[PDB]
C-alpha cells in the first residue's frame, strides 16, 4: 500500500516583485515515507530547509521544504520530488496566482 | 511530555 | 474551545545502511512543539515551538531518555513484523505510531487514541474503551496477546487519562498568547483571464489559525461549490495556513458570484463579490 504525494508551489505572502518573501514546497499524501524534495531557482537547487517528518491520521506523511527568496520578474522557481509511485520525477513550476 | 512504554511487538 | 496532545512515531527501514532512523514528533492542536531524528549526532528532542522552552533542563533529558529507548525498541519491532510476515530483509518497511488525548472546553477529557499501523496499513489499536485492541490481520494477533498478558492497556489508559491531560493543560497555559489566541484569514478574491469567453475568479483566505476553514461559492445565490476548485489547507510557514477556491465563469456574469469564508476567528463569516 503506497500513495504518491501531492505538492503546492506558493508563497508565502502573495508575490510582490522583488520584495523578500518565502516559497514553499508542500509534500503531502504520500507513503512510503522516504522522499526527495528540492527547490529549485532557475532549473538549478536551492538551499532549503525541511520540516521535521509527520503524518496523518491515515497515516499519509507530509512535509514543508521552505526558503527565503525574492521574486523577480523573470527567474523561474521550481519543485522536484522523486518517489517509489513516481515513474518519472515529478515538477511543478511555481504559478504566483496560486 | 511522552509516553514512557517498554512496547515490543 | 476544544484541544489535544499528540505524539507521532516513525520508525524507517534503510536496508544495508545500519540502523533504521526513527523520527518523533509533538503536537499541540495544529502547532508542533517538538521533535527527535535517530540522524543526529548526540541527539537530543528539540523544542520547536517557543513557548515550551523554559521547561527546566529534568524535562529535556528525561524526554531525549525515553525518545532514545523508543527508538531502540521500534527497530527491534521492526524485526519482529518483519518475520511475522516472513519479508526479506532487504525491503524497506515503516512502522508508524500514534498516541494522544482530547480534551473538553472545561478539560473534560473526551478521547484517548493510540494507534499502529505496519507500512501505512492498520496494523493494532487501542479501542475507544482503553481497555480492548482491535487487531487487523493474523500476525498483530501475536502482538495482541503479547499486550494482553503485560497489561498494557491499562499502561495507556493511564498515560491517557492522567499524565497526558494534565501536561496538556500545562502546555497551553505556557503557549496562552500562541494557542489561544485565533487568528483570522486575510479573503481577498482575485481574477485571472482564461480566453475571451471565461476567466478563473479565485478566492484567498491567507494566515489563518488554527487549520480549519470552510470557503464557499455561491452563484446568483446558488451553492455551486460543485465545480469549484479547492486546493487542500497548506501551512504558510510562519505557522498560519491558506488555502483558496477557484470558479470558472462566462465573461460578464463575474458580479453574479460569492465567495463566503467561515472561520473559528470571524466574528461573524464574511461574504465577499468581485
Amino acid at each position: 500500500v503506497q500513495h504518491s504525494p501531492k505538492v503546492q508551489v506558493y508563497s508565502r505572502h502573495p508575490a510582490e516583485n522583488g520584495k523578500p518573501n518565502f516559497l514553499n514546497c508542500y509534500v503531502s499524501g504520500f507513503h512510503p515515507p522516504q522522499i526527495d524534495i528540492t527547490l529549485m531557482k532557475n532549473g538549478k537547487k536551492m538551499e532549503a530547509e525541511q520540516t521535521d517528518l509527520s503524518f496523518n491520521r491515515d497515516w499519509t506523511f507530509y512535509l514543508l521544504v521552505h526558503t527565503e527568496f525574492t521574486p523577480t520578474v523573470e527567474d523561474e522557481y521550481s519543485c522536484q520530488v522523486n518517489h517509489t509511485t513516481l515513474s518519472e520525477p515529478k515538477v511543478v513550476k511555481w504559478d504566483r496566482d496560486m | 511530555r511522552s509516553f514512557i512504554e517498554d512496547l515490543l511487538f | 474551545g476544544s484541544h489535544s496532545l499528540r505524539y507521532f512515531h516513525t520508525a524507517m527501514s534503510r536496508p544495508g545502511l545500519g540502523e533504521p532512523r526513527f523520527i518523533s514528533v509533538g503536537y499541540v492542536d495544529n502547532t508542533q512543539f517538538v521533535r527527535f531524528d535517530s540522524d543526529a549526532p548526540n541527539p537530543k528532542m528539540e523544542p520547536r515551538a517557543p513557548w515550551v522552552e523554559q521547561v527546566g533542563p529534568e524535562y529535556w533529558d528525561e524526554e531525549t531518555r525515553n525518545a532514545k529507548d523508543n527508538a531502540q525498541n521500534f527497530r527491534v519491532n521492526l524485526q519482529t513484523v518483519l518475520r511475522y510476515y516472513n519479508q526479506s530483509e532487504s525491503g524497506s518497511h515503516s512502522l508508524q505510531r500514534m498516541y494522544g488525548c482530547d480534551v473538553g472546553p472545561d478539560g473534560c477529557l473526551l478521547r484517548g487514541y493510540s494507534q499502529v499501523s505496519y507500512d501505512g496499513k492498520d496494523y493494532i489499536s487501542l479501542n475507544k474503551d482503553l481497555r480492548s485492541w482491535t487487531a487487523a490481520d493474523t500476525a498483530a494477533q501475536i502482538t495482541r496477546l503479547k499486550w494482553e498478558e503485560a497489561g498494557v492497556a491499562e499502561q495507556e489508559r493511564n498515560y491517557l487519562e492522567g499524565t497526558c491531560v494534565e501536561w496538556l493543560a500545562k502546555y497551553l497555559d505556557m503557549g496562552k498568547e500562541t494557542l489561544l489566541r485565533a487568528e483570522s484569514p486575510n479573503t481577498r478574491m482575485t481574477r485571472h483571464p482564461i480566453s475571451d469567453r471565461e476567466v478563473t475568479l479565485r478566492c484567498w483566505a491567507l494566515g489563518f489559525y488554527p487549520a480549519e476553514i470552510t470557503l464557499t461559492w455561491q452563484r446568483d445565490g446558488q451553492d455551486h461549490t460543485q465545480d469549484a476548485e479547492l486546493v487542500e489547507t497548506r501551512p504558510a510557514g510562519d505557522g498560519t495556513f491558506q488555502k483558496w477556491a477557484a470558479v470558472v465563469v462566462p465573461s460578464g456574469e463575474e458580479q453574479r458570484y460569492t465567495c463566503h469564508v467561515q472561520h473559528e476567528g470571524l466574528p461573524e463569516p464574511i461574504t465577499l463579490r468581485w
